[PDB]
Formats: structure tokens, C-alpha cells, sequence
């Protein structure tokens, strides 16, 4: 009268769901802000460079 | 901190024209600056890698 297993089990599918979506992204999001910022430090140089010269 | 004081003797001691140290003066300026410019570029090298690290 109270499927309280069954109604857990969803619940820990549900939460897995978002565990395994969460892990996937965040590691991708860091390599993007660590580009970001790389291309940056390569833009810098690049332009220092020229002023420099010129 | 050797440099303007290099250069400071170039100007006291050629405010006109000795013949004389005339040859090696050119020589002094040609070691210095060689010198400098090496040392100005491999610390801005070193900074930008250091920079790049984080």
C-alpha cells in the first residue's frame, strides 16, 4: 500500500541521472575556462610582441 | 644599474670628440646592449611561461 522501495529506487535513478550529468559536464566546462585563458596568454605575447617591434 | 651609468660616462666623456677612445667606446656600447637585450627577452620568456603554468 506504500510501494516505499520501489519508490526509492526511483528516486536513487533519479538522483543518478543528474550525479552522472553534473560529472560529465564540469570537467569539460574547466578545459574551456583553461583554453580561455591560454589563448589569452598567447594573445598577449603575440601583441606585446608586435608593440615592441613597431 | 650598470647601464645608466655607461651610458652617463658616454655622454660625459663625448660631450666632443676624443679620437682616441673613440674605437673602443663603440666596442663597450655593442657589448652592453648585446648583453641587455639577451637578458630583457629570456626574463620576459620565463615570465610568460610562468604566467602560462597557472
Amino acid at each position: 500500500v506504500i510501494p516505499w522501495q520501489t519508490f526509492d529506487e526511483t528516486i536513487k535513478e533519479l538522483s543518478r541521472f543528474k550525479q552522472e550529468y553534473s560529472q560529465a559536464a564540469s570537467v569539460l566546462v574547466g578545459d574551456i575556462k583553461t583554453l580561455l585563458m591560454d589563448s589569452q596568454d598567447k594573445y598577449f605575447e603575440a601583441t606585446q610582441t608586435v608593440y615592441e617591434w613597431c | 644599474g650598470v647601464a645608466t651609468q655607461l651610458l652617463a660616462a658616454y655622454i660625459l666623456l663625448f660631450d666632443e670628440y676624443n679620437e682616441k677612445k673613440a674605437s673602443a667606446q663603440k666596442d663597450i656600447l655593442i657589448k652592453v646592449l648585446d648583453d641587455g637585450i639577451t637578458k630583457l627577452n629570456e626574463a620576459q620568456k620565463s615570465l610568460l611561461v610562468s604566467s602560462q603554468s597557472f
